[PDB]
RNA sequence: CUCAACCUGAACUCAGUCGUGAUUACCCGCUGAACUUAAGCAUAUCAUUUAGCGGAGGAAAAGAAACUAAAAAGGAUUCCCUUAGUAACGGCGAGUGAAACGGGAAGAGCCCAGCGCCGAAUCGAUCAGUCUUUGGCUGCUUCGAAAUGUGGCGUAUAGGUGUA
RNA sequence: CGGCACUGUUGGUUCGCUUGCUCCUUGGAGUCGGGUUGCUUGAAAGUGCAGCCUAAAGUGGGUGAUAAACUUCAUCUAAGGC
RNA sequence: GACAUUGUGAAGAGUCAGACUCU
């Protein structure tokens, strides 16, 4: 099909065409707003592997996200404490910028649930993803029986609680010795459970 | 957006959706897709009722649907618009016809060819 | 400040264990909880077992356990095939399918073969509609003794048997296990050193 | 090896508890990796569609002038991996091939 | 230059929806100290913790292996006992510190993209009938979404064709 | 007020399912991986997370707890979802 | 200072064997 060569031309993005285009479309990107309602997806094979379908409800926002380190926010650089608390400039962020740009999309848009997003440009200072948001009370949603899940309370502001795949990857969740660390699906509750004192009711 | 499309030096297997078919070949090309334009709205209700009191030759759009008919070579020609954005969506047809030697020509309009089905674009 | 002869202490309690206490004063609460938990399974689902689905045997993984068997998580489609039952039959009938679990050995396939033959036996199927029984079916007068099962469906005996005594045989006495098993040991330990050797004796 | 005395060795090269072998058969799980031939054309089109990447090129200067240790040091460098910088100068090395038979 | 498409972007007190703000015991994502211990102190410790910000439910999260392991093998997630104050980390100082196997509670499995086939067979509003009407069912109702592809089969245990 | 079981009725729906043979077929990219930086872990020539640079392949990819080549294998199938 | 953002042409010098490097 032709989703196929959709996919194998965008996994080359150091060809002279990919580059070009991508040229254009971040110019044109970095002229509009932060958050921005764009009306089809940049990506449509992309976005159908994500979980996107061309109906009613289903929308596309594109949001920009500034690049580089998180400055940590004191005044003068002062942290005030032992040498170990002193670094300001080469911290990391826990939060992929990804995940960091669905946070934004789905903070704007409180009524509408986030389930994925994708890259989609970049340059030096910013980076360009596009969010795929549904509707949870579009009829054509409510009465499909497989997109019902997304419209039940308990997954409201999936990005907020890092459910989505992109917010997820920075939790650590896994199987084996290497992710031994989030037993019971997040590293606070493993904590709290080795952590805890256990007096048992006979000793 | 216009402006900077022409500035820029574009690759060869982009520039060759800017060349499309003149507007002699190209009038050609619609009055003939013209004879096989799908069923018509008014021609499916006048149908729909005769049918409750009781699948010709058409044109076949949409890029997978195409893609499948060029592998098969079952296409005797295939029209490609020229604006189609993203372009990545029709960026191999043109080589996958001239892959199995199927013609195929860049026509001018999405809309002009959505038209002849019936459709937006 | 210790004083004397003491063992060094150890007790990890400079964190701020008071906002992290458990207590179990309600383990009696919970023992009660979940029998009545389980009475109510068994009202919903009777006849059926109240323990669920069928459970297969399975080797104990490491050579600290292998001589001991358990339940295992279900049966693989191997066995299910020779024993001659259809994996959408089995998930019908109350059998657990492992879709992860493979056979390697015979043996192993042989025993949850057996197994599910005999649960096949036991079972006591009843008519889909009770007006018209089917074929496969059970008869009514089997119907009648039908029981709700509790604790595990066919559980596992764990008693140990002795080999019965034999005479000591000649062949036997004349093996030297010791140096047996050093060999053993030190073939192992040798094989890349020879095979090293036997290379470059072959280049020569 | 079962025998007098013998009954199975807990250590050595022979060592196990016996047991009869069923003949392997594949898992579906295990097919996953092998190209179809569908694939493959779509590779290579597209392939022929976009070109070289930048580094892709260099190697290709390098190889042609055959500087293999030079190559195989760069693609090290970028591609990261002595496995896969080894697979990337095989590809590069046939492509140097076929545009050698097709044009000389 | 006229008319008509599409694309992109607007304005509407246009028709009908939805979000905001509370609660803290538990839950999810971040941000993040110092007192204190080291008989001083800077790594370390306190602590991946007070404090700060955001987001849900009756539970949440996790969850159907890119797993454990190296047996004659186990087989989603969660929780308990044990492993164990052990392997390991640590101015190898003060201190810190898991997991698998094993015994148990409970146990339930599945859906896509892609490939391929049917190919718009799919869907929202509106109108008219009809019912058991705080919502459902019927359509030559009229509009619109959808070929940049909605639906059907189908997902690693594979799947499909034909055939018995 | 609920939960059941059986009867009737109303509306929708069912060319299917299993096993053998036959032929065909079969997969997620600025992602993985690599370098470096910072945090974090019991994880020790890097356990987890992230920034920047680099940037894949297709019996390929990951893993097998001491780094690297060359070898025996074993085990799964990441980058989508309930 | 290096890498990325970073594109399109000329002249000189130097490497190679039409590419690269600089200015």
């Amino acid at each position: 099909g032709a989703y196929k060569y959709m996919q194998e031309i965008w996994r080359k993005k150091q060809s002279d065409a990919l580059r070009y285009l991508l040229r254009i479309r971040t110019w044109h990107y970095r002229q509009l707003s932060a958050v921005h309602r764009v009306p089809r997806p940049t990506r449509p094979e992309k976005a159908r592997r994500l979980g996107y379908r061309a109906k009613q409800g289903f929308v596309v926002y594109r949001v920009r996200v500034r690049r580089g380190n998180r400055k940590r926010p004191v005044c003068k650089g002062q942290t005030y404490g032992k040498p170990k608390t002193h670094g300001v400039n080469e911290l990391k962020n826990a939060k992929s910028k990804q995940a960091v740009a669905e946070g934004r999309a789905g903070r704007r848009l409180g009524s509408l649930r986030v389930l994925n997003s994708y890259w989609v440009a970049e340059d030096s200072t910013y980076k360009f993803y596009e969010v795929v948001l549904i509707d949870p009370f579009h009829k054509a949603i409510r009465r499909n029986p497989d997109t019902q899940w997304i419209t039940k309370p308990v997954h409201k502001h999936r990005e907020q609680r890092g459910l989505t795949s992109a917010g997820r990857k920075s939790r650590g969740l896994g199987k084996g010795w290497r992710f031994s660390a989030t037993r019971g699906g997040s590293q606070a509750k493993n904590w709290k459970r080795k952590n805890t004192k256990v007096f048992h009711r006979k000793r | 957006s216009a402006i900077l499309q022409k500035r820029l030096k574009v690759p060869p297997t982009i520039n060759q959706f800017r060349t499309a078919l003149d507007s002699q070949s190209a009038r050609q090309a619609f009055k003939l897709l013209d004879k096989y334009r799908p069923e018509s709205t008014e021609a499916k209700k006048n149908r729909l009722r005769a049918r409750a009191e009781a699948r010709p030759n058409t044109v076949r759009h949409g890029v997978n649907t195409i893609t499948r008919l060029v592998e098969t070579r079952r296409a005797q020609l295939v029209l490609i618009a020229h604006d189609v954005n993203p372009l990545e969506i029709v960026l191999h047809l043109p080589a996958l016809c001239r892959k199995y030697n199927v013609p195929y020509a860049i026509i001018k309009g999405k809309a002009s060819l959505g038209t002849v089905v019936r459709r937006k674009t | 400040a210790p004083r004397g002869n003491q063992m060094l202490g150890n007790a990890h309690f400079r964190k701020h264990w008071h906002k992290r206490i458990k207590t179990w004063f309600d383990q009696p609460a919970r023992k009660l909880r979940r029998r009545q938990n389980r009475q109510a399974k068994a009202v919903e689902i009777a006849p059926r077992p109240v323990a669920g689905l069928l459970r297969s045997v399975v080797r104990c993984p490491q050579k600290r356990y292998n001589t001991k068997t358990r339940l295992g998580r279900g049966f693989s489609l191997q066995e299910l095939k020779a024993a001659g039952i259809s994996q959408a039959q089995a998930r019908t009938i109350g059998i657990a399918v492992d879709v992860r679990r493979t056979n390697k050995t015979a043996e192993g396939l042989k025993a949850n073969a057996d197994r599910l033959k005999e649960y096949k036996a036991k079972l006591i199927l009843f008519p889909k509609k009770a007006s018209a029984p089917k074929k496969g079916d059970s008869s009514a007068e089997e119907l009648k003794v039908a029981a709700q099962l509790r604790g595990d469906v066919l559980p596992l005996s764990h008693t140990i048997t002795f080999d019965e005594p034999r005479q000591v045989t000649d062949a036997e006495r004349k093996v030297e296990i010791f140096r047996l098993l050093r060999k053993e040991r030190a073939d192992k330990k040798y094989r890349g050193k020879r095979e090293k050797r036997a290379r470059e004796a072959a280049e020569e | 090896m079962s025998g007098p005395g013998i009954e199975g060795l807990a250590v050595g090269l022979n060592k196990g508890h016996a047991a009869t072998q069923l003949p392997v058969k594949q898992r579906q799980n295990r097919h996953k990796g092998v190209a179809s031939k569908k694939t493959k054309i779509v590779r290579e089109l597209v392939r022929e569609i976009t070109g070289f990447a930048p580094y892709e090129r260099r190697v290709l200067e390098m190889l042609r002038i055959s500087k293999d240790k030079r190559a195989l040091k760069f693609l090290k460098r970028r591609i990261g991996t002595h496995r896969r910088a080894k697979g990337k100068r095989e590809e590069l090395q046939n492509v140097i091939i076929a545009q050698r038979k097709a044009h000389k």
